[PDB]
């Protein structure tokens, strides 16, 4: 999501002659994402091809994917370079998967990508494989030792048990992933020598994915300070259960309750406080002083006392947080950067217009008819202080 | 309010990076040392050292490795036609017509099999393939005359 959302890195990774999946978690519409593919295909040199990643998590995205898949359908009906589709966070049911495989863009899909997290999820994909035996299906088996979206399932035991049934389908391409930064450590899974430690006879793999080790890369949009942070983090051997920051890495749960692997060394303030607040919420009112100050430490600022705070302080706080002085929102608008906050600028307007709405005793003729003009209002907007 | 949309601050932000949720994995972090190392370098580093390990023991300076530095191939012109499912026209990608030419053809003909230069694959759909000017592969389809 953060890493591959940039059209620059996914292009550069592909231009290096490598397979990559464009992130869909950073694209909220067909149009905004169609810009990325267009930026991709422009940065895509002749013939080179890439794939796309999608999430199963929420209904709104799955309804957006109906427009998204038809976008992928339209793109490839137009002959777009994107040669694959990646379903994430869950395995679609047979009728849902058949649809994806059999789409008008099917040949341009050329294979389908699934990411099973459990034994049952693996067995589900096997049934998707037997569905269309002539359709290539790349099964990426991840761990919970991996980054981001998490799981309680071991790296080995899952693949150790399900491998035999996975190889009874020729259309299944087995790909091991997670906790791999190097060719040396990942060489044994390729030779099949990795299963020998568990006594099982050799168990070779068809491919390997690297999520984490590519985050510190040059063409990645990761900030200079964030890269240095990922670097100095020391790594670990097989994941341990004991709750702590483990080798600069501690798990944490998202808003939905699912675990997320985040960096607890580079940033120790957000994760641990979150675990404090989460486990502490009954009595929050009692610890309010301790809790409200810690939000300010991680820069999740509450506002100074709500009543007593002057309307300036309100309106000056939004400008403070929304408008960066270094990036110069006015100068940020000119390149037409995707980082543009314009909803935040629109947010501040609705607050400004509310301020006029609150204090005006008269008919509201002079004030409202001015700031609402395009040419006039937009000029007023690029200069927040004025 | 806390956890929502926390993934974007790691990229292009001047703020203190110790306040941000940034996502590694636990064990993969050990393999992360070099900073601002180009994607092309990391991915090749994987492939190049995987090749050497495979080369040294089993292959021992294989014909495949030697053929590469000397430019020799697998899947020549005749195979490439029957291999790649995608047929490019300009910047657009199309399915290989041979897939629908090979089997569905009533009369299909492969001329001079073992000889590569003279190799020709023709069909009753009136579509024929041959090589011209070295690397250029010539597919010739016809309607009536
Ligand atoms: C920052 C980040 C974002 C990720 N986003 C997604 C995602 O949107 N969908 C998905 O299936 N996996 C996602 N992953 C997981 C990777 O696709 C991959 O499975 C995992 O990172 C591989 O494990 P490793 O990086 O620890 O070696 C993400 C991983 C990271 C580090």
């Amino acid at each position: 999501t953060p890493t591959t959302v940039d059209a620059k890195i996914v292009a550069a990774a592909a231009n290096a002659g490598h397979w990559a999946e464009l992130a869909g978690g950073g694209q909220v519409t067909e149009q905004i994402f169609n810009d990325r593919i267009a930026e991709l295909e422009t940065l895509l040199e002749p013939g080179r091809a890439i794939q796309f990643n999608t999430l199963f998590l929420d209904p709104y995205l799955w309804k957006l994917q109906v427009g998204g898949k038809r976008l992928v359908q339209r793109a490839r009906q137009s002959g777009a370079p994107i040669d694959g589709l990646v379903v994430s966070a869950g395995i679609p049911d047979l009728e849902e998967a058949v649809d994806i495989i059999d789409e008008l863009n099917e040949v341009g899909i050329s294979h389908v990508v699934f990411k099973p997290g459990t034994v049952e999820q693996i067995r589900s994909v096997i049934r998707i494989a037997a569905e269309v035996p002539t359709k290539p299906v790349i099964v990426h088996i991840e761990g919970g030792r991996a980054g981001g979206h998490h799981s309680w399932e071991d790296l080995d035991d899952l693949l150790l048990a399900t491998y035999s049934e996975l190889r009874s389908r020729s259309n299944i391409t087995i790909c091991v992933g997670g906790g791999i930064g190097t060719p040396e450590r990942s060489a044994e899974y390729l030779s099949g020598r990795w299963a020998e430690v568990h006594g099982y006879p050799l168990m070779p793999i068809d491919g390997i994915l690297v999520g984490t080790a590519a985050m510190a890369t040059l063409e990645a949009t990761t900030s200079p300070q964030v890269k240095q942070l990922l670097v100095e983090t020391k790594g670990t051997e097989a994941w341990v259960g004991a709750g702590k920051a483990a080798n600069g890495m501690a798990s944490g749960r998202s808003q939905l309750g699912a675990d997320i692997h985040e960096i607890d060394n580079a940033a120790s303030r957000c994760g641990r406080l979150l675990d404090e607040v989460a486990g502490d919420a009954d009595a929050v009112a009692e610890r309010r002083d301790e809790i409200i100050a810690a939000m300010a430490q991680t820069a999740k600022p509450y506002f100074g006392d709500v009543a007593e705070m002057t309307y300036l302080q309100w309106l000056r706080r939004y400008v403070e947080l929304a408008i960066g002085d270094g990036n110069s929102t006015a100068d940020t608008k000119r390149p037409d950067s995707p980082w543009l906050d314009i909803t935040w600028r629109d947010r501040f307007e609705q607050m400004l217009k509310r301020a006029e709405a609150r204090l005006h005793p008269q008919d509201f003729g002079p004030i409202e008819t001015l700031f609402d003009a395009d040419a006039d209002g937009e000029r007023l907007l690029e200069d927040p202080e004025a | 309010w806390w956890r929502s949309d926390s993934l974007w601050q790691a990229h292009d932000a001047r703020y203190e990076a110790d306040q941000v949720c940034v996502i590694p994995g636990t064990a993969a972090v050990a393999g992360i040392t070099r900073v601002d190392e180009p994607v092309g370098e990391l991915l090749d580093r994987f492939e190049q050292a995987a090749v050497d390990e495979v080369l040294g023991a089993g292959a021992e300076p294989v014909e495949v490795l030697s053929r590469r530095q000397a430019r020799r191939d697998a899947s020549g012109p005749l195979a490439v036609v029957l291999d790649a499912p995608d047929v490019l026209w300009a910047g657009r990608m199309s399915v290989n017509p041979v897939h629908r030419i090979a089997a569905p053809t009533e009369w299909q003909v492969r001329e001079g099999s073992d000889n590569r230069s003279a190799s020709h694959p023709s069909t009753g759909a009136r579509l024929e393939v041959a090589d011209d000017q070295h690397v250029v592969l010539s597919v010739p389809l016809s309607g009536t005359w």
